[PDB]
């Protein structure tokens, strides 16, 4: 074992300063910290808190880059401590669970779990997303109808704390019902970056006896998918014809999300997008795919496929291919255009008011470079667990809906802003313009934080923004916050409160 | 599509 | 401290093991090994080579997987130790040198020496490929004017090696004087992978007493670039304007490749290709940077484009832009289309004849998807070295030529073949179709293997193509050889023999 | 161009 | 119009 | 105490 | 007990390069080697393969010099390794076979077989071909009616080989079924020469235990044999006397040419040709012998006789003439005439139109100073043989056919090949020019070689050349050539390719 | 001229 | 921005003149010049030596007063340019480095650095040593083990100079390799005061890219230093234990004075002298100090302590005391008694024969006030630069050897002239009384000039006074010295010729 | 010692 | 021409 | 050197 790298700290006359103050995947916020401060271990993340708590510098982490909002780079933030050079992915004896480390990327994690152990998280998607975020605030992704949230293999997270006193403290927080920071480790199954304190650490494990093998302690990928992407033509796509889709869709969804369902080997994404030259995520579409593994395979998807398109005309349906698990390399990541993404949970489909109001906002985007509404596959092996026993309370929910514009030139934010707000709050306005927990809906995931959640010209429900993140989970949220960072050292727009 | 990007 | 990753055998029924049998760079080739062996330790390589020299199965260390030859995918190769798992970057305050695996590729070696200690090597651009070919083949890039070969930095090697009775041992020769093991030390500073042993870790430090702060241990980075690309057109080019550009280009590289240059911070290369459609390094163009530091940059820039776009009509050329050092991440990738590249060094420019043969093949190339002669920007700092000092035998060079095609579609290999071939044997048609060291040429580059160049078909000279690509270091290369490999376990086309 | 690639 | 704001 | 429920 | 003579390297300035390069028979055919290779010993003949493959040399053996077509004698061919220095006719006591090097002549052999043991192999007449190219091409003469073809003697071929490293490689290649080179062995009983290495012995044996007893070891010859030709006038050989003769002797041929005939034991051949005064083969004529041991022969004769010439005025028999195997020793000849020569099987008679074909382009020949049809004696004991026993498919043919053009003036070559082919191509018309097997014809015989034959122009069958020859075995030979010449370092215009 | 050849 | 203080033209009617003129340290050195110029900026220096020219007076610039020679006290000096009043310490931002202006003592130097940005220069300890002549003269002191001489930070002058014309002109002469004044800078990195021109401004800064942060633009000093004086007594001291002391210290200094030593953070001073009652100087001890930030430092003391007095009973070795950088004010500076030095380099320990004189003259010293000979820690981190890179030659030394005498009363300045000279003649008798460069020696330093090495009676080496000084570093002084000075307006006793 | 002076 | 100099 | 001791 080598010394770590690190600390350093980065000032503005730095070369480094520029790449690590534009890192942050949304090119809609800057910030200009007074300096960024690189940690290469537990006790650097120590030190370079109790040097902002000393300071009284306002600080936040960077792992990944990815967060929705402003919580990172915004005017305020004085310091940033960011965790690139930790990246350790490891089996750990002493805790029979894999280490993984803040300053990992999804894609870093997915090839080393992979060659080193056949084993994977059903974590998201996008290859750069940052472990340090994406998992304390519930990650998920294609497998999670099949394995869960990423949150249902947390064993363990290190966490760097400050207590009433000012002092950096470390603690070690595993789910042992007998572990007296057990709280701790709760709040980091879904509560979300920024609130308790640095994350240092993670463990992933199956909850589980499987022995001390590490090839049994997360679960298998599959080693195949095949695959397939449906394509829509916006030409001939009448409101009879759109609406018929997202009623078959839905339907679908809700007939198909239990955790005994052949289908949780199944997932895709509706995707209703206006069709973007230099943009093949655009246009409207739906990728799906689904584990090869099973004989039913091809069944699985030719069925679901057949649901989904019965009485759309503009339908295109290609052959399937099959393809490995991991065969081309995920992603890469990096800066973005400027993007403001809105979500909510579903229980049941869009109704049709819902479906209607999608509709009317999608025909009437002139000037609007990208927007987009994806219906997103969930449930399935996620819903086996009880709305208390992770810091996630939406248990029972078939889909996450996304509500998203994305903008090429800073001047057109206003007019893309009043678009996706409007299409939002089009949606949700029988309940103040947003997803209150009903019949229907569930709220909102906290690794799609939106700030209009919190403000009151456009949430009219009276439903606070923390009850549609938290549900019933935000009081004991709000008490682990307060026990852990009594004096709110870690907060920003959408933070737990004291 | 389902993929990620953007390249 | 955790204990390492692997071992792993991947055999065919493995769902890892097409991912790995298929992560080579160039689709010309594939084999179909028995196992593929994940390590990630010294030991489990030790154990890994005892193995195959137990069971007599021929073996191939993959690193990158960016060989331009069939030396590790080919039907005769049964076992490949894969290095994927083996990625430390660290300062290693026992060598007081950086510790580097073989697993790494450039793009991570870039950025993690960047990130913790402002330095970096002067290898080579390609992102994706692997530390363990690169280095010990004599790896260069666009700072190589400014700083010499990554071998100029190489302090160390640990290698496994094979003794006469079939054992594994571990050895770390460095370059210190009074080295025992000095020798085996030498022939990593360019001798080429696949022929001594497995290199397991380089350490890498510049050669100055500089004491021990790890960050005047390598060359620190240009904090930016002025960067412009020149394009030329072929529509508008004349047999004599194509002449003229080429004996502009060339001979401004005769005068400005000393070592006490102030071009020595400028590198260009001349791409001299067809144009393909969604392929952006394709076409006729000629990309530049110089290190932005000194006041005289944008100046140097300017004098080096107007010398060579002098009389050259079809000429366009940008505004530089000023970019920040790795400010994008190098883009690599993985296993990409067919093709061949030829190579020779240049130490004056391509003759008269000489140009009139590039101008001839490139302007006969119907049926071909990609073809392309490269005059890459070398010489400065590799050219204070002696050329017995190293095992880079060629230290007055001013260019690396290349001969470039690819193909899209498996049948029509033949036809690009030939092109590629003619092309090379029109230019070198003077000393038997290769380029013997002579006034103008110098032999080969040993990371751009070509079979070709042992092919007494193709090669006529009566030169071996051990002493194009090691001309008066391959005596001392073949007892290196006899010393360390005395079995011969490691080969393949383009191998040392004892 | 200059950087690497293919897109 | 139909810009909006509040910046 | 320190766990939650609800049992 | 001596060592051997050679080896030799003959260049240009060397005396004997001329003798040499000028010993093929054809002198249609030259080329001009870099140096011919004399070679003594099998050790020899590896060490000149070896230096061909290192310097890149095209490479042919001579052993008779007797090809029908450009193998060795071509502008290409750099290297020629001249087996005339390899001459032992032995019993070898450890393979209890003959032993017969490739560069004795077939006048060599039988005189020698005959003194020593009063055995003989069934090959051709001409008494300068050599053993070399006409064993493993399927040689067959006067007595393979009777004995076979000299390939049902073939016990073993040691070969030189290339193997995919380009190191040289003797083998012993046994008849012996599970012999692991049994192949080898296989695709010289009628692959041809130049196609899978150098032969440098062959062992010659009846298949039957025997004991160790030299003399019935091969056959014997007869004591005595009864011969006699039959003249035909052409100034009274009307289309109606012409088509007579032609039905008579095929039908004649299609009646008495099975392994349980009488007529076994007699041979013919129909020399239709211009007369040429001074060439004492020219001419309209049937030789015909037959094994006077037999107390039936004189009776043979005479019915073979009348039955050909039944109804045909201009025949002229003279008295038949008794003579001792042997009684003049075998010629000859030197270099001799430029000429062509394309060839067929026959299963039955040429039909009525192909007899008209015949006869339209012998009566229309001026500027042709000999052009012949020559209808040559087989089956019989040839025929008890299963087509993929051996490399020779045809096993149930009663002719072979040659359409043969010879001129005295090289300015004359294109008026004689138009008119043999013109020829061929009228007989051949309904199946592209080309004898494609049917009812009539079943290809062709690889010891005649015939270039055409893969021409698209002159061969329109859409058949290729190698089905005419091999027909069924192609397959096979196919594999044998790429498991023993990967590297296809032996080649020509009508050899298998990998 | 200055290219060479032979044609 | 305030106007600079004078000019004032001193003459002897005025009461600053005999302050002026007695403000040499070495009261053995007076004149009487006919003014003392006060100058207050470079203009008005420049008005100065041109009025000296002008009205052919002699001159000699004074800064801080410390010369061991008559440079600049003396009959003949008719002008004193005193640079009392340019005082000026600051960061420049036009040269990126820090401007110091040679009024200013070595004292003023270290505080201001220290206290504005927390660095230091690695020279002199004497506190009111000039910067005008110790800096060109090659300074060095304490930290110079760590660090180097003063002249591998001096990155440009300002120097006042006089054409063939007699004019004078402002010259600025840098570092930079392409410097049209590049000569003159490197002249005055050891080449000495009173050669090429009054030096009116020294820039200083690391030759590294460090950016812009003047707190990296010169070494840090040590926080805190770890010291102690090891005392040694006279009576009793043998020969033999004499011997043995000084055989110890010289072998230590010979192992560990290497770069890359952890000793490159200690230095010494073992000083062998009478015992003087006022005198705390005086006597016979060897003070130490080493870096106390690295925690080694009270082990690497008590080593060195230990081989030192191996075998020699020191009189006291006291606990260490840890004291802080500049904890308190070096002391002064004024008008000292009259004293003569001579010195030499050690690149070896002195010879068991020179040691012997050493303690042969220090045992007869009837009538001397103060004798003494110092050895005085050097090399480290000096002898990282190449002799010819700067005017300093020596470059591997690991001793500068003074010897010293001193006297009360003029009247007994010759034998105490007398007593010294002995006592250097007999060490260095075997290369002609002096430190002829060989395997011990290697010259003498300019900053400790003496006159006596260019008397023929007592050098009789035949090496002259400036290879001793300059060794090969001369003919490149001259050339500088020919180009800047053509006239030879500066000149002293020891001045280079052009 | 080590200081400089003269006290 | 075709080759430079200057001679 | 080459000598010996000890002084």
């Amino acid at each position: 074992c080598l010394p770590p790298a690190g600390p350093v700290k980065v000032t503005p006359d730095d070369p480094r300063y520029l790449n690590l103050k534009l890192r942050g995947a949304n090119s809609r916020f800057n910030g200009e910290p007074d300096y960024i401060h690189l940690v290469g271990s537990t006790q650097q993340v120590a030190d370079a808190v109790e040097e902002t708590v000393r300071t009284g510098k306002r600080v936040a982490v960077r792992s990944g880059g990815h967060c929705f909002e402003d919580f990172v780079d915004n005017p305020d933030v004085k310091v940033i401590i960011d965790m690139s050079l930790l990246t350790e992915i490891a089996y750990d004896p002493s805790m029979n669970a894999f280490l993984i480390e803040p300053g990992n990327t999804l894609s870093e994690v997915y090839e080393k779990l992979y060659l080193g152990w056949n084993v994977t998280i059903p974590g998201g998607v996008c290859g750069g997303v940052g472990v340090g975020g994406h998992i304390c605030g519930g990650g998920y992704g294609p497998l999670s109808r099949q394995f869960g949230s990423v949150v249902d293999y947390l064993y363990a997270v290190e966490v760097v704390v400050v207590n009433k006193q000012g002092k950096a403290r470390v603690i070690v927080a595993t789910r042992e019902r007998d572990d007296p920071h057990h709280d701790l480790w709760w709040a980091h199954t879904g509560g979300g970056g920024g609130n308790f304190g640095v994350v240092t650490k993670y463990w992933m494990r199956v909850p589980e006896d499987v022995g001390r093998n590490p090839e049994r302690l997360l679960p298998k990928p599959p080693a195949t998918l095949l695959t397939s992407t449906v394509t829509f033509d916006w030409a001939g796509m009448t409101e009879a014809a759109f609406s018929r889709l997202l009623r078959n869709h839905g339907e679908w969804y809700e007939r198909n999300s239990g955790p005994d369902s052949p289908y949780t080997g199944l997932w895709s994404q509706l995707m209703i997008g206006n069709e973007v030259p230099g943009m093949g995520e655009s246009g409207f579409m739906m990728p799906i795919q689904v584990d090869a593994t099973r004989p039913d395979a091809r069944r699985l998807l030719d069925a679901h496929i057949e649901a989904v398109i019965d009485g759309v005309p503009p339908a295109e349906v290609p052959e399937p291919i099959e393809q490995r698990w991991l065969a081309s390399t995920p992603g890469r990541g990096g800066r973005g255009p400027a993007s403001k993404t809105k979500a909510g949970y579903l229980r049941k489909r869009l109704t049709d008011r819902q479906i209607q109001a999608v509709y009317e906002n999608m025909t009437h985007m002139d000037g609007i470079d990208y927007g987009a509404v994806w219906l997103i596959g969930y449930g399935g092996k996620v819903n086996t667990v009880d709305p208390a026993a992770t810091a996630l309370p939406q248990r029972d929910a078939i889909l996450k809906v996304n509500y998203i514009t994305g903008w090429a030139n800073p001047g057109n934010e206003a007019k893309h802003l009043t678009w996706v707000r409007k299409l939002y709050a089009d949606v949700y306005a029988e309940t103040g313009g947003v997803p209150v927990p009903n019949d229907v809906s569930d709220g909102a995931y906290i690794n799609y934080p939106d700030s209009d959640l919190a403000d009151p010209g456009l949430n009219t429900s009276g439903v606070p923004w923390h009850d549609l993140y938290y549900k019933g989970n935000h009081p004991r949220l709000r008490k682990v916050k307060a026990a852990y960072d009594p004096r709110n050292h870690f907060h920003h727009a959408l933070s737990i409160r004291p | 599509x389902y993929x990620x990007x953007y390249x």
